[PDB]
């Protein structure tokens, strides 16, 4: 799983309330947990089994005739054409994101909320409580500090490192 | 696992409407298409409607065009169909349809509802065949040379049952897809226009109406066609 010391390929590591996660730099996207690559424009015989997009890759459809399209990985499903893990379907978290959880003896989606926020036990844990998270991140000394944007911990450069 | 379950059907008088339901479990309810195939008595698969797996199409069957409307809620996971001016004609059972990850085979079937109303030539198939108990026998389904490159889709329908998916065969006799839970005595082949479902060992289990489909999208428009339905009985 992804951890402070995890290496993202062409990515970079963020934090939320309850867990961390490569995000893609510039244009690209997620082929995996912890690799962003550049995505095909247009799925068709050139570009079969290529990232069109986070957890999404261009499958060869058999048909009459053989046709191509943009499919969300295994274990994945698209809901509002954004792919996420199929346990993570029908959660709505509010300020979070839904994310599997494997602590149990069935996988099943956990919310993981913005910084500032945290479960709420009384709201069958979704994020409408608030409450401090630490930054974990470990950034470049001298050159880069953890900070809080959009939601989420990451790594932002200081003033005059840039 | 994979499920599908459809719910809505009943006796409705002809010019008035009626809603269908499937729910869907076991499988990423956005990553296939999904489709409506209707059966009356006594006859084969007809097929009804398709959407698309994100939304993006619906297609039609021409005998419905105008009066039935394909849905899907993908929060529920669920699909619907809506059956406006109904006819006599539209008695029949309707089951909803999943296709492959990777294919336009329907490759998981619903157990089917009944609707009562009271008050060119791309596939062809034998009506009957027959054969003893340990014996082998071949099925054929037939393509026009327009069509001569096609893959086409074998179904079993165990009698009283729905249909289930058995195999894809192209030319070559090359298996594109085989269904869950086929046993390995069911073989497929092919040579020039027909295609072959071959079976080694018939069992009683085998007696069953075999049906041959195949989608066909040309242009902007899609269809699936199938086959008049091969009826067989084990001797013995
Ligand atoms: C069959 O028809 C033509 C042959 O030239 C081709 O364009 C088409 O893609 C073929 N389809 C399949 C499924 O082989």
């Amino acid at each position: 799983k992804v951890t402070v010391d995890t290496v993202c390929k062409r990515g970079f590591l963020i934090q939320m309330s309850g867990h961390l996660e490569c995000k893609c730099e510039n244009d690209l996207v997620l082929v995996n947990e912890e690799t962003c690559e550049e995505k095909v424009l247009k799925c068709d015989e050139k570009t079969v089994n290529k990232p069109c997009g986070d957890f999404s890759k261009c499958i060869k459809i058999d048909g009459n005739p053989v046709s191509y399209a943009c499919k969300c990985n295994l274990g994945y499903d698209m809901v509002n054409n954004v792919c996420i893990p199929n346990e993570c379907k029908q959660v709505t978290c509010g300020n979070g994101k839904c994310i599997l959880d494997t602590s149990n003896p069935v996988k099943t989606g956990v919310c993981s909320c913005n910084i500032g926020k945290v479960p709420n036990v009384q709201d069958q844990n979704k994020c409408s409580k608030d409450g401090e998270t630490k930054c974990s991140l470990k950034c470049l000394k001298e050159q880069e500090t953890c900070k809080a944007v959009d939601g989420i911990y990451k790594c932002d450069c200081k003033d005059g490192f840039i | 696992q994979v499920q599908l379950v459809e719910s809505g059907g009943g006796v409705v008088q002809p010019g008035r409407s009626l809603r269908l339901s499937c729910a869907a479990s076991g499988f990423s309810f956005g990553s296939h298409d999904m489709s409506w195939v209707r059966q009356a008595p006594g006859k084969g698969l007809d097929w009804v409607a398709v959407i698309w797996y994100d939304g993006s199409k619906k297609y039609y069957a021409d005998s419905v065009k105008g009066r039935f409307t394909i849905s899907r809620d993908s929060s529920k996971k669920t699909l619907y169909l809506q059956m406006n001016t109904l006819r006599a004609e539209d008695t029949a059972v309707y089951y909803c349809a999943r296709a492959a990850y990777d294919s336009r085979s329907l490759d998981y079937w619903g157990h089917g509802t009944l609707v009562t109303i009271s008050s060119q030539p791309v596939l062809t198939q034998p009506p009957s065949a027959s054969a003893s108990l340990g014996a082998s026998l071949s099925l054929t389904c037939t393509l026009s040379s327009a069509y001569s490159n096609y893959s086409v889709d074998w179904y079993q329908q165990r009698p009283g049952k729905g249909p289930r998916f058995v195999m894809r065969v192209g030319t070559g006799g090359i298996v594109r897809s085989k269904g869950d839970g086929i046993p390995d005595r069911f073989s497929v082949l092919a040579s020039g226009l027909n295609r072959y479902l071959t079976i080694q060992n018939i069992q009683e289990e085998d007696e069953s109406d075999y049906h041959c489909g195949a989608d066909h999208g040309s242009g902007s428009n899609f269809l699936y066609v199938f086959g008049t339905g091969t009826k067989v009985t084990v001797l013995g």
